[PDB]
């Protein structure tokens, strides 16, 4: 389930735990989930109130939404979560294809031409 | 350049040998039959020569003759380097047609009567692989040629 977006269904899985305790394993699956949509919290959503976006992983409102929300961007705001994005600066390069690609055509050019 | 001089008619009447070879150096090239034809050796005879040649001609000669300035710093007709490239493979596509015809008579007579026979008509192997080539080399500089520039002029 943790190779899907299965994320709900884990928090089943959180309900049940039926062979043993697992509680040492469980926790580093609780961090786990942390990093994860502490890092997939990242993603073009485009603005979630103080819900949603809260209340599907653990905190509702202790100062940890203040440990991811300052950790990271998405600002405390007026019931705001803000969309930050700009994904505009690193395309638009000729010059690292000319420059790979003008090391390609000679990496052409020695196999067919030269006899080896 | 065989350059001679004259041998005695007179000791022709004596009928002597001239010249008293005591060198292996004369004996070497081998004279033509219009010159063997002509005087060659009963009136004259041959030299040998050769070049004097320092360092300091061959190189200023070597760089100095056949040296493109600043050519394939260029683009060689931009419109026209993609339609001359159609203008090669229209006529290469029939071209290989000839090429699905010219396979379909082997394992059959002989084929230096193959060799005989293709003396009245084209094949598409000599003529394929001549414009495989051309398109090839034609594509491949301009293509380069047009990425230097993008890096050193800005």
């Amino acid at each position: 389930y943790l190779m899907e977006g299965s994320y709900n269904k884990v928090f089943l899985a959180k309900g049940n735990i039926p062979a043993e305790s697992y509680t040492f394993f469980i926790d580093i699956l609780l961090d786990t989930i942390r990093d994860e949509i502490a890092g997939c919290i990242e993603k073009a959503y485009e603005k979630i109130l103080f819900t949603e976006a809260t209340r599907i992983l653990f905190f509702n409102t202790p100062k940890k939404m203040t440990d991811y929300a300052k950790k990271r961007g998405w600002v405390l705001g007026p019931n705001n979560y803000y969309s930050f994005a700009s994904q505009q600066q690193k395309p638009e390069d000729t010059t690292i294809p000319s420059t790979e690609l003008a090391k390609q055509v000679i990496e052409y050019a020695r196999q067919l031409e030269m006899i080896v | 350049i065989d350059a001679f001089r004259l041998i005695n008619a007179n000791m022709m009447v004596l009928g002597h040998e001239p010249r008293q070879t005591t060198s292996n150096l004369g004996h070497l090239n081998k004279p033509s039959i219009q010159a063997l034809i002509h005087g060659l050796n009963r009136h004259y005879y041959s030299i040998t020569i050769n070049y004097r040649k320092n360092e300091l001609e061959q190189k200023m000669l070597l760089n100095l003759h056949k040296k493109s300035w600043m050519e394939g710093l260029t683009l060689q007709d931009y419109s026209e380097h993609c339609k001359h490239n159609e203008s090669v493979v229209k006529e290469m596509l029939e071209l290989a047609k000839n090429y699905n015809k010219a396979v379909e008579e082997e394992d059959k007579m002989t084929p230096e009567q193959l060799a005989i026979k293709n003396v009245g008509k084209q094949d598409p192997k000599r003529h394929l692989e001549e414009h495989v080539d051309v398109l090839m080399t034609s594509n491949i500089v301009q293509c380069l040629a047009a990425m230097l520039d993008t890096v050193v002029f800005k």
